[PDB]
């Protein structure tokens, strides 16, 4: 059934599972027309498909051409997501295929279930958690590859960099969701915290800066402070 | 005109015949129901005064044989039984219809309700949903589950309705996932009508029979089946025009006949609101929409 605070440790057991987030698949800018009406212009998007145990990210870039001449795009986007997720599963070796797929929005359940009928033994699960994966496009290297794409493309990342050499998956996911929650609540301040010092470098093959253990504790504290504040600045407390 | 003769009435019981019903007292002198119209299937059904658990009954057609009821004190129910003989079925009733204690199948001559509820229902199809081939009539009760229910436990006692499942490979063509899930026309017209049912009359027959089992016996799996067969039509963008017109009539008379106090359990809010207001055929069920709104505006 649904995933929530009570069964949180299941994410890090040894059953392969993937989170699928569709919030950045269909992306538009809204603008006025010469005649003073409103129109949308699509921009490139992405499916965020993540193994929370290993950090492996399957970033399927959604090129704007996929919407050309199509109607009801927000509905199509969910089915396109499910089509691509199912294609990814079929492309993986059997021993790499997930035993569960957890969708971050409940509207993905029926489209994914229908596209995965061929996989009766893969459980499609919602979650009650309010995960911050929409903020993936606040990670500069991910945003950069999505916007530069000129055709559909799959790009593979490890969203944890090398962190698993030193910390557990539980701790790595907690750090990731903290960073992404911060980026979502106040991107500019989150990014100042991470990137205010250009000598803490991001390795060419990484997404985040090469913080020592001690610098990660300071960083994480600063992100908590940001989230608590924004929550005041918002509700005035 | 034909008659269903009763050996006796040893236990107090409410007896239904089609949409009619009457109370019989313990050991009341009662030998049957006469004037039963030829040309339609019928159902005769029972609810004991002591145990309202288990409404049960028998679908039958008078053209298929001479049928009577006798109570079994071991199994504790009124049984429909078959007696082939004009030297017995005639020799016994000819005595019973000189002593007048039956009520008329009480059909008002203006009334086409029963025809309208059973237009497409045919005993030969009932006997395939209710498998018991040694009898010409078919027993149903409140508790019998459907094939589809048992997949999700005694098969001999199942209702073998046609399995409909909108999230199944039968329903969804590979490569047409989104198309086929949002427009079920493929599944209705190609899979179900052309493939399984062969024609719309057989489809409507099973739909009508499911409704009647839901109404007369409170059979929950039947109600599920009735709503599934409605929803498959309403969720198809492409339905023959004659089917839509006929479905509107079918549903109108089912809604007309439903007991007003049973709408809470027999009617599925989601299916009806989707069918009448959101679906492809939202504008194609005028008679059904009008009666639903004037009679059950709460559900909507
Ligand atoms: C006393 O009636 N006994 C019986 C059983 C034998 S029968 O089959 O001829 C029969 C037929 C009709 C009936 F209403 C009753 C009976």
């Amino acid at each position: 059934g649904a995933m929530n605070s009570s069964n949180y440790a299941e994410l890090f057991n040894n059953d392969i599972k993937l989170f699928v987030d569709d919030t950045n698949v269909y992306r538009v800018t809204v603008h006025k027309t010469f005649e003073g009406n409103v129109a949308t212009k699509a921009i490139n998007g992405c499916i965020f498909t993540l193994n929370p145990k290993t950090g492996h990210l399957f970033l399927k870039i959604i090129h704007t051409s996929v919407w050309a001449g199509q109607k009801r795009l927000s509905q199509l986007a969910k089915w396109k997501t499910a089509e691509e997720v199912s294609a990814l599963v079929r492309s993986l070796p059997k021993e790499e295929q997930p035993k569960q797929i957890i969708v971050t929005r409940k509207a993905m359940l029926d489209p994914l279930e229908v596209h995965m009928l061929d996989f009766p033994n893969i459980a499609i699960r919602p979650t009650e958690l309010r995960l911050p994966f929409s903020a993936a496009m606040s990670i500069d290297k991910l945003s950069d590859v999505v916007m530069k794409a000129t055709e559909p493309q799959m790009v593979l990342f490890n969203i944890y960099d090398d962190w698993l050499d030193r910390i557990s998956s539980y701790t790595a996911f907690s750090r990731l969701t903290l960073l992404l929650r911060a980026l979502k609540t106040n991107e500019e301040s989150a990014k100042m915290i991470l990137l205010s010092d250009p000598t803490i470098t991001i390795k060419s093959y990484h997404l985040w800066p090469s913080f020592t253990d001690e610098q990660w504790i300071t960083i994480e504290s600063q992100m908590r402070d940001l989230i608590l504040t924004e929550y005041g600045r918002k509700y005035n407390v | 005109m034909n008659t269903v003769p009763f050996t006796s009435a040893p236990i107090e019981v409410t007896i239904g015949i089609d949409q009619y019903s009457f109370n019989v007292k313990e050991n009341q002198p009662f030998h049957g129901i006469k004037d039963i119209p030829i040309g339609h299937v019928h159902v005769i059904h029972f609810q004991h005064a002591d145990n309202s658990s288990m409404r049960y009954g028998y679908w039958f057609d008078c053209r298929m044989g001479n049928f009577y009821i006798q109570y079994d004190p071991k199994d504790g129910l009124y049984k429909m039984m078959e007696e082939r003989d004009g030297a017995k079925f005639e020799n016994i009733v000819h005595n019973f219809k000189e002593r007048q204690m039956m009520v008329s199948y009480p059909k008002i001559d203006e009334d086409d309700t029963w025809y309208n509820l059973t237009e497409f229902v045919q005993m030969d199809k009932i006997r395939k949903i209710v498998r018991k081939d040694e009898n010409q009539f078919s027993y149903v009760d409140s508790s019998m589950t459907t094939v589809q229910e048992n997949e999700l436990s005694d098969p001999a006692h199942s209702l073998n309705y046609t399995v409909i499942n909108f999230k199944s490979r039968e329903a969804i063509r590979p490569g047409h996932e989104m198309e086929d899930f949002l427009d079920k026309s493929y599944y209705l017209n190609t899979v179900m009508l052309q493939g399984i049912f062969k024609n719309s009359s057989n489809y409507f027959g099973e739909l009508q029979f499911a409704f009647l089992n839901a109404m007369f016996f409170g059979n929950y799996g039947s109600s599920l089946q009735w709503h599934a067969m409605i929803e498959l039509i309403c969720s198809s963008a492409t339905v023959p025009k004659h089917m839509l017109d006929k479905l509107d009539e079918i549903l109108y008379y089912q809604i007309k006949t439903l007991p007003e106090q049973y709408s809470d359990i027999l009617l599925n809010e989601r299916v009806w609101n989707i069918c009448l207001y959101s679906s492809f055929q939202k504008n194609s069920l005028h008679n059904t929409e009008k009666i639903m709104e004037n009679k059950y505006p709460e559900l909507l």
